[PDB]
């Protein structure tokens, strides 16, 4: 909702690492919701939600692309907070 | 000479007196000779080379001298029936120098009960064997030796933590010590120097850790790259990276391939380098 | 081995000291096929065959 502390991990299985989705547990967040993980003031980053149950409550498991992009490391503190887009611009059309 | 004649002669004359032997001063004369024949009869079986004998002959003169009142040298006298037995094959030793340190910090005094808390740390992490005890050691004495600026210590204890440590068990803990040693590391105009290995163990130190982590390091530290020895610490690390995240491995071996001859390899890299191939193993061994 | 109501999997029992009491341990393969991570509480049973009809011939 608007922000909680979470620590980065690995994610579960190479099965979820193609989904390009955040994978967290069911005892935190639920599949569908999208996040805006923050690191800085000035480093906000969006992804999508993705429930497992092996995700350890209060913590974040991201694949080495999410990680080889967001300078995010295993065992770090960060802050993750529910992201709610508008549809009216924030739709994609050409990309 | 005697090995027994002076005990003899000085055991019948340890006793206190409530009796015709009273009289109107004390027996402190008597115990202040005894004491002072006691170390010589300490100093005798040492150099007779009974270091078991002499360290116990320094255990009844190191715990009788204070029964005067003397626990300025009573801590000496520890530390030399310590001394005894850290020559000497066994322990115990461990021993006289628990009642040192306690004893020295009880005058009001923080120096030498680190500088033999360290002694006590030297042979639980060499000879009895008790590292689980002997970093606390350091731990603890290292927080004594950066309480009185005594930097040298307080920088050495943390790295005998921390190089055994990381390996073993402790994980933030090594970069967090070699980053306390960096930053002032990186402050005096002696000490920078010292900080690039100081950085290289931040560096490859990986705590189940497949990024480039050390590259973070890398776009923090004032390295001054076109200082090559820093390359021995990165451009290793930027090889090797790159080697572990692609999974491959006849490009992390190459690096030292190279690099053993480059630089003479001790124990504790080459078990380094065993680790982040059993991250690599992790990695692809099925 | 059950984990999910419609997951249910046999393996082979094989005793080692390392493994926690109360825990069980896999392999890659088998942690590959049964779709298991660390950290999940699964529910294991012992199970017993037929052997007229189990026993394997040709496979």
């Amino acid at each position: 909702m608007a922000g909680r502390s979470m620590q980065a991990a690995r994610c579960p299985t190479d099965e979820l690492s193609l989904s390009n989705c955040a994978v967290v547990s069911e005892k935190d967040y639920q599949s569908g919701q999208h996040v805006i993980v923050r690191t800085s003031p000035n480093h906000k980053y969006i992804f999508t939600l993705r429930t497992h149950p092996s995700v350890v409550p209060g913590s974040v498991a991201f694949s080495l692309p999410q990680r080889k992009w967001a300078g995010l490391s295993i065992g770090q503190e960060i802050e993750v907070a529910l992201y709610s887009f508008d549809k009216a611009k924030q739709c994609i059309g050409t990309m | 000479a005697e090995a027994m004649a002076l005990l003899a002669e000085a055991e019948r004359k340890v006793k206190n007196s409530q009796s015709f032997f009273s009289g109107l001063f004390g027996g402190s004369s008597k115990i202040e000779e005894a004491c002072e024949i006691y170390a010589r009869a300490a100093n005798m079986f040492k150099m007779a080379k009974n270091w078991s004998a002499a360290g116990n002959a320094f255990c009844q003169a190191a715990q009788l001298h204070l029964q005067l009142q003397s626990k300025h040298d009573a801590a000496t006298c520890f530390v030399d029936a310590g001394n005894a037995f850290k020559k000497a094959d066994p322990q115990e030793a461990i021993n006289c120098l628990m009642r040192a340190i306690e004893i020295y910090t009880d005058m009001g005094r923080f120096t030498i009960a680190a500088k033999h808390h360290i002694s006590i740390a030297e042979i639980y992490e060499t000879e009895l064997v008790d590292v689980e005890k002997a970093i606390a050691h350091y731990e603890q004495s290292a927080d004594y030796y950066k309480g009185e600026e005594s930097n040298s210590s307080a920088n050495k204890c943390l790295l005998k933590v921390a190089g055994y440590a990381a390996q073993l068990e402790q994980y933030q803990k090594a970069i967090d010590i070699y980053e306390q040693v960096g930053t002032s590391a990186m402050d005096s105009p002696l000490l920078k120097y010292s900080a690039k290995d100081y950085f290289f163990k931040a560096a490859l130190c990986h705590f189940c850790i497949d990024m480039l982590n050390a590259k973070l390091a890398v776009q923090k530290y004032e390295e001054l790259f076109p200082a090559f020895s820093d390359s021995r610490e990165c451009k290793l690390m930027k090889k090797l990276l790159e080697a572990h995240e692609e999974q491959n491995v006849d490009s992390y071996t190459e690096s030292v391939k190279e690099y053993d001859s480059i630089s003479r390899l001790d124990q504790w890299l080459t078990t380094m380098l065993l680790r982040i191939k059993k991250t690599i193993q992790g990695d692809e061994e099925d």
